[PDB]
């Protein structure tokens, strides 16, 4: 079955993790405790709860799970985005190569997006974080622990950001595209969710992570709309661009903003490495250099897309 | 299908994490470290004063640190056999440094010594407990 | 002429070179670490009883800074305070353990222990300074 | 003066070393205090002297006495061979191209074999291990500090041996001689030499100078007797091979029964951090492994030489 298996894992890239999947889950779910006496569990579930109340601590089981739904992400990706766009992109007109990539990857794009954007905006209603607001982002800094969606979307988001950088890594395809600041920018969001989680910064992340996936959302959504050549995509592409200027640089102004200002003036701001604060004088130029890279990465995308507004305004 | 270099970034990656946990473990346990420094006071002979000095985050805890890791790291006492004291502000809460350079009495002090000189220990320790080490 | 590799094994060679002082500096400074193993013996709620155990090489100075180590590494006064006492056999040498498995009473022992029962703590240290942390 | 510089540093090898040692001492000489108060007494001299005992310690300052003596080494080399040599290896009647290489190379390792080992066995005299005692080998193991003619003769060595194989590492000649054992025989030479000064093993290892020494002096006064042409060569071959195997074989493997024998039996043997007491039942497997390694390759050259003994018996 050798010939089988390599012509299977030749068309249908997403076997060999849903055979993995479907082992561990079997595993653990055919068993007896399911609780974190298991050792499956580290890797299914998020560990670390503090007694009986919510929220979960931090350990190497969150390595584990990261790893584990590292794994997972790579068979939906390719699972879904097979079996589901194929037919849906074959039954639409769409006669080229470069269009049906792109169509292929701007839907499951739109996919994940549409996933996580509500599931982020629905963890930040349930906090005090609520319309991003700055200060309770400081208030109680060294947060050792997180409620358990919150925990879940930050380590989802993590496995999902790892995964598509070590695919960017495990070469697969032309990487040519005129497009490598890319790679800057995931190394960029990998260290910024890795050291913000790490840190105890994951109530600052949040916020990032709500405001680039509407507006990821929202691009997806107009570039889709501008492969099927609808008509209807200057419409999708005028509202992209308003969300994209608010939601990206108001907001990210505002929280490098916040950093300058409430980093030094909301919380605890003496430094304590007995006590796991690391909110000082000391942090305060690496969090702004981090989340300026990010909106330095930003502002260079603005001007592209000022770029094909003035092209679509002249032409 | 750079599967080597996946590898080695993964590699190099993991590297990166277990330094920064062993950064926060390392700096949590030897907090003392960054956080008081020794101050000695010679008083006669082979003897001198401990005691340790920062801001709000050298706490109680941190004070003996500095001082125990200073007495048995100063003085060798398979070379010659030496004398302490450990004496404590109980005027003092476990946390009380200021930011300022304006830091008022410390919460440990010691009083460290070679038993050639133990006569200058026992009557600079009042009527503390002396250790022999 | 491979100056590149002349260079890279002279690299190499310093390396070695500093990775072994490094050896011999660190586990002169941390010997307590090889040569003693903390002992606890939990006595009456969240109090417990210290000393450490080896060979000759375990000397007070070993026993008192593996007793130190473990009061201030295993309990945390940011949480809540806590209190202890160092109680020194004062009928024994400094170099008193042997080789075997028969090793008689250590030189020192403490008893630590929270806030919430300090009177535990005061009726344990029979007379002993009781320190605050 | 570039091309000048260029055809004498071609030419002669030794100008730049002579130029770096010459201005290194005269900066030193021409100068106030001569003692450890001036920065190129760590180069010039040795340091860490107790008190004003004869007695010295050890540090940071051995490595640069080290370095700086390398430096001398490689001068002293490349000028004696060339001035001394050619003018008496050309006055006498040797013609050829490996016949004159050898001869430059066994008449260098006669003379500096010569200086160093009356030296060692001068050391080795106003001690107590005197003749190849193996007790005062052990006694007083910890030897923090060595004399002062110990210690210049011990780093000499060290300086020698890390000039020689800095030579082997960075080529200059033709590497392929049909020897390659050679090159794990100078990294267990150095490893030896490093590890005996920088774990207290000096009066160790001063045995294993002498006995290495004495057999290449004999050696190169055979091999250079052969290359003659002298006829008288087989009486050194004879006189050499009885000594090759006393000092080496006999010497050594006493030593290496000295180890498992008294290792564990002379001076201290419980192992102490505090102390610096690495005399113990962890080295001692380190200590064996490294001299019966040395002593394996001893015994290969022995095969060879008993090959070539057997050549001579029936040709
Ligand atoms: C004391 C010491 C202690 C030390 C302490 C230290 C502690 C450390 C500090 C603690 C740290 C705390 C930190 C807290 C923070 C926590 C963070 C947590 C996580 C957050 C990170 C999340 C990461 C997400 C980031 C992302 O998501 N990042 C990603 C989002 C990011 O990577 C991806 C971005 O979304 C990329 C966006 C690029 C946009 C451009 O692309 C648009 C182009 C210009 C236009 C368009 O797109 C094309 O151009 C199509 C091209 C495609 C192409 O460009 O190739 C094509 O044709 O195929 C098309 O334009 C045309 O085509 C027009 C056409 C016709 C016309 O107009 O007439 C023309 O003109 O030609 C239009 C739509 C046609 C419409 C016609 C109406
Ligand atoms: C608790 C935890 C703590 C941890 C604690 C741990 C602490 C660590 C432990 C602490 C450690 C303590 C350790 C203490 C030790 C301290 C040590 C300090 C330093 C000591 C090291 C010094 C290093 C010196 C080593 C050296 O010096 N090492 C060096 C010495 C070593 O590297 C070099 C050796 O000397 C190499 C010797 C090789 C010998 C052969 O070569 C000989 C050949 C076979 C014969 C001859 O040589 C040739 O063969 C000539 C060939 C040349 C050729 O072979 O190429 C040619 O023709 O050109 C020729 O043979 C013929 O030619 C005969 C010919 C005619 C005939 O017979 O009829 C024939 O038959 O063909 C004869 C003479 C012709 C005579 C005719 C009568
Ligand atoms: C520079 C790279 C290495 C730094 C020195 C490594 C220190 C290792 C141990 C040395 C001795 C030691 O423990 O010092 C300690 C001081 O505490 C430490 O061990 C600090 C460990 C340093 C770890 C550095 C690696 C992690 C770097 C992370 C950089 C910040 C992350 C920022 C991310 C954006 C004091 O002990 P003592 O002598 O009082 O007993
Ligand atoms: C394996 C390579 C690395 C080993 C671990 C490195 C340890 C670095 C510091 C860790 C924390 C530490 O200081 O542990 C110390 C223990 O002491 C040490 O630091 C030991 C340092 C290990 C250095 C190893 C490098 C040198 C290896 C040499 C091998 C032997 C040489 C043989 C030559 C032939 C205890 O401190 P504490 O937690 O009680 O306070």
């Amino acid at each position: 079955i050798w010939f089988s298996f390599r012509e299977i894992s030749y068309r249908h890239a997403w076997i060999a993790p849903l055979m993995i999947l479907i082992a561990v889950y079997s595993a653990y779910f055919t068993s007896g405790n399911t609780t974190k006496t298991n050792v499956l569990h580290r890797f299914v579930a998020v560990s670390y709860q503090i007694g009986d109340t919510n929220a979960y601590g931090k350990g190497i089981n969150d390595l584990c799970f990261v790893f584990y739904y590292m794994i997972f992400f790579t068979f939906l990706r390719e699972f879904l985005m097979d079996v589901v766009i194929r037919p849906f992109a074959i039954r639409l007109h769409v006669t080229s190569k470069h269009r049906i990539k792109r169509i292929m990857e701007q839907m499951y794009a739109i996919f994940y997006t549409g996933v996580s954007g509500p599931f982020g905006i629905y963890c930040m209603y349930h906090s005090d974080l609520w319309f991003f607001n700055t200060k309770a982002m400081y208030r109680t800094y060294p947060d050792f622990t997180n409620p358990f969606l919150f925990k879940v979307f930050y380590l989802g988001q993590a496995a999902f950001w790892a995964q598509q950088a070590c695919i960017l890594v495990l070469q697969l395809e032309k990487p040519r595209k005129d497009h490598n600041e890319l790679t800057f920018h995931h190394i960029v969001t990998l260290l910024l969710i890795w050291s913000s989680y790490v840190f105890h910064f994951t109530k600052m992340g949040l916020p990032i992570y709500i405001t680039m996936d509407v507006s990821d959302f929202l691009l997806s959504f107009s570039k889709t709309l501008n492969y099927l050549d609808s008509g209807l995509a200057f419409f999708s592409f005028a509202i992209f661009v308003v969300a994209w200027i608010y939601l990206r640089h108001y907001i990210n102004l505002k929280i490098l903003w916040s950093v300058l200002t409430q980093f030094r003036t909301e919380g605890n701001y003496v430094l304590n490495f007995a006590t796991q604060q690391y909110k000082c004088w000391i942090s305060l130029p690496i969090v702004f250099v981090l989340i300026g890279a990010l909106q330095l990465v930003n502002l260079y995308w603005l001007f592209l897309i000022f770029r094909v507004l003035y092209r679509i305004l002249w032409r | 299908p750079k599967i080597f270099n996946l590898f080695r970034v993964c590699f190099i990656s993991l590297l990166l994490i277990a330094a920064v946990e062993y950064f926060k473990y390392g700096t949590r346990i030897n907090y003392e470290w960054f956080h008081c420094t020794p101050i000695k006071e010679p008083q006669s002979g082979s003897v001198i004063k401990l005691w340790a000095r920062g801001g709000p985050s050298c706490d109680k805890r941190g004070e003996y640190k500095t001082i125990v890791k200073r007495i048995t790291r100063d003085y060798e006492p398979n070379d010659e056999h030496l004398s302490f004291c450990i004496i404590e502000n109980d005027n003092v809460p476990p946390v009380h440094y200021p930011i300022h350079e304006d830091k008022g009495e410390p919460g440990y002090v010691a009083y460290v010594g070679y038993d050639t000189d133990s006569e200058l220990v026992q009557e600079l320790c009042a009527d503390s407990t002396i250790y022999h080490m």
